[PDB]
């Protein structure tokens, strides 16, 4: 046509839930039957700004039974907007944690440095199977306060699960709240109007380097 | 190796050529019924990230243990308590089936004692 | 060179650099020959004429014809859009139309 871009593909819809669980988010049971997903399995929900999220998707009807909705903390973790899109891929990420990885952020915490012996490490993170991810600024329970901790990376295949018996090892460094919404110039097509025709023209100019090197025939 | 209180894990004692043969034998020893709605149950093994999907509509948890024994011969002696993904419950009562225990397409997380 | 008089005249004496030839721009049948030898390794849709296209292009250089061929291929990519990844159904169905050549000639910069 005149401008055959800015098209949403057969992609799954993002909204906001009210669930208590952080690493467990709620996905639609008819969409669970459509995408052949399991009740307890964890997947990757592909948001924009080169950011994906690893969470266990249940069969909960607490969120929408048409739209896949998640937590407010995961919304800040995925750095997306309401009404965005996610791709579904069932590739597992079950590798256990290895070594010291976290960074203490001292807003509401118990045991400011912590360092591998904590109420939110040994009782809470164990027997949880949470997928700990690179850049996981989580707001979880444990240690009597709504703790907030950043993790730099995890070692094996950076999105990977925790162990129910091995305690996650901890770095010690007093850091503070970051500015992730505007730090790395994360804004994309959402925060630039400009000329959307010319934005589409730039996108058309960069189609062939983007995931299609063999589309030169 | 630090002297922790965690359980000592068991490595893959079966051969890589015997893994496919054991999986084929485990799929052969379990009947498939076409007159009932079949379900697939994922077992989160702790020996490297192995999960298998071959099940019928109704099976006991002891039948899942039979599927585990036919899947790996070295895991027949290890005692394990099966877990789920945050109802925070332990899957005891091996005589119970999947329909009574709400294990319909539900990932069972295997944790060795 | 792109300009004959921008070079130093001392290099254009009778001892050095005497013969002057200009490639110039091709003719309409010349531009048809350019299109024929440029679109050899590309699947036409068999309805294109390439001589109506050649007569529609007056004062066009051969690299501009390469640019028009590339924009026609990009129009065939855009109009027959597909999904994300190889998606080999689009590999065997490439087709550029004479109307697509007209559309590319509309947004052309000779």
């Amino acid at each position: 046509a005149i401008l055959k871009q800015k098209n949403r593909p057969n992609r799954l819809i993002v909204d906001e839930a009210i669930n208590e669980d952080n690493s467990v988010v709620s996905l639609s049971q008819p969409k669970m039957d459509e995408l052949q997903l399991f009740r307890g399995d964890t997947v990757l929900l592909k948001g924009k700004k080169r950011r994906e999220a690893v969470c266990i998707v249940l069969s909960d009807d607490t969120c929408s039974d048409e739209k896949i909705r998640m937590n407010r903390v995961v919304r800040n973790n995925l750095r997306v907007r309401l009404g965005d899109v996610i791709s579904i891929q069932p590739c597992p990420d079950v590798k256990y944690g290895k070594r010291i990885h976290v960074l203490p952020i001292d807003d509401t915490v118990e045991g400011i440095t912590g360092n591998l012996f904590e109420v939110y490490l040994k009782p809470y993170f164990l027997e949880a199977y949470r997928p700990i991810r690179k850049g996981d600024i989580f707001l979880v329970h444990g240690g009597m306060r709504a703790v907030e901790f950043k993790v730099v990376e995890t070692d094996p295949s950076p999105y990977c699960i925790v162990a129910p018996d091995t305690v996650i090892h901890c770095e010690g460094e007093p850091i503070k709240r970051e500015d992730e919404e505007e730090s790395l110039n994360e804004v994309g097509y959402d925060d630039i109007g400009g000329c959307r025709k010319q934005l589409a023209q730039i996108k058309e100019m960069v189609e062939l380097p983007l995931r299609h090197p063999a589309l030169f025939k | 190796q630090k002297l922790g209180s965690t359980a000592p894990q068991v490595l893959n004692t079966s051969s890589p050529a015997q893994q496919a043969e054991n999986e084929a034998k485990a799929s052969s020893s379990i009947l498939i019924n076409e007159a009932e709605p079949t379900t697939n149950i994922q077992i989160r093994l702790a020996d490297g990230g192995r999960l298998v999907q071959k099940f019928n509509h109704s099976h006991r948890i002891s039948d899942i243990r039979l599927f585990i024994v036919d899947a790996r011969p070295a895991m027949a002696a290890t005692s394990f308590v099966l877990m789920t993904t945050f109802p925070n419950k332990e899957l005891a009562d091996e005589n119970q089936t999947l329909k009574e225990a709400n294990l319909l397409n539900a990932v069972i997380v295997q944790r060795l004692t | 060179t792109n300009r004959p008089n921008s070079i130093d005249p001392a290099l254009r004496r009778f001892g050095r650099f005497d013969r002057e030839v200009d490639i110039g721009i091709p003719d309409a049948t010349g531009r048809l020959e350019i299109l024929q030898i440029h679109t050899k390794n590309m699947k036409l849709a068999d309805d294109v004429d390439l001589e109506q296209v050649a007569n529609e292009t007056h004062g066009h250089v051969g690299a501009d014809l390469a640019a028009l061929c590339s924009e026609a291929a990009l129009q065939a990519i855009r109009k027959k859009m597909d999904l994300i990844d190889i998606d080999a159904e689009v590999m065997n169905s490439l087709a550029v139309t004479m109307d697509d050549f007209r559309w590319a000639l509309s947004q052309s910069n000779p």
